[PDB]
C-alpha cells in the first residue's frame, strides 16, 4: 500500500470514521476445455468496516506497529459455494442459512516482522492447519 | 469508477457543445453509460 495512503488507512481504522470495502472476491476461474463460457465464477463477499470496531481496532493496532492481533472478520469465509459456469461465486442459501453468518468465521494476521517485512496471513476464528491451508468447498456446477 | 449521473452527463456534454460531434458521443450514450476514471496515481508497489 502505497505510504501515504498506507497512513492514511491506518488512520481509518485508527479513527478516520469510513467503511473500508473488504471485498473477498471469490473468484472461480475453470476452464473453456470441458465447457464453461464464464467459467470464473466471482463474487465479492465485502464487509463494510464499521469504523474502529473490534476488527478495526485489531487492525489499527496491526497497522501501527504489532504484529500480534487476530482481526475478527464475522463469518465471511463461504465454506460452501454453488459456482456455475457463469460469472457468480453464489454461496448455497440454507447450506449456509445466514450465508454472511454462516460462512466461516475467518480470521486475519499481518505479520510485520520487521527484519517490516509485512506478511498476511488468513487465519481462522478456529484455525487449525487454516491459517496456510483454509479449507472450503465450491459445489460445482 | 463514478457511473456519471443524468447531472453529470450534462456537464460533460456541455463543456464539449461548440464541437457537434463531441458532444454528440456524450449525448447519444445514455445517462449513466459514460463512467468516471478514476485512476489511482499512488504507488507503494515499489518496482522490479
Amino acid at each position: 500500500i502505497s505510504p501515504p495512503s498506507r497512513a492514511q488507512m491506518k488512520r481509518e481504522l485508527y479513527n478516520g470514521t469510513a467503511d473500508i470495502t473488504l471485498r473477498f472476491t471469490w473468484n472461480f476461474q475453470r476452464d473453456l476445455a470441458k465447457g464453461g463460457t464464464v467459467e470464473y465464477a466471482n463474487e465479492k463477499h465485502m464487509l463494510a468496516l464499521a469504523p474502529n470496531s473490534t476488527a478495526r481496532r485489531q487492525l489499527a493496532s496491526l497497522l501501527e506497529g504489532t504484529s500480534d492481533q487476530s482481526v475478527v472478520i464475522p463469518n465471511l469465509f463461504p465454506k460452501y459455494i454453488r459456482a456455475p459456469n457463469g460469472p457468480e461465486a453464489n454461496p448455497v442459501k440454507q447450506l449456509q442459512p445466514n450465508e454472511e453468518a454462516d460462512y466461516l468465521g475467518v480470521r486475519i494476521q499481518l505479520r510485520r516482522e520487521q527484519g517490516f517485512l509485512e506478511w498476511w496471513v488468513i487465519e481462522l476464528q478456529e484455525c487449525r492447519t487454516d491459517c496456510n491451508l483454509l479449507p472450503m468447498v465450491i459445489f460445482s456446477d | 469508477i463514478i457511473p456519471f449521473t443524468a447531472q453529470a452527463y450534462e456537464e460533460l456534454s456541455r463543456q464539449f457543445d461548440p464541437q457537434p460531434l463531441a458532444m454528440q458521443f456524450i449525448s447519444q450514450y445514455s445517462p449513466e453509460d459514460i463512467v468516471t476514471a478514476q485512476i489511482e496515481g499512488s504507488s507503494g508497489a515499489l518496482w522490479r
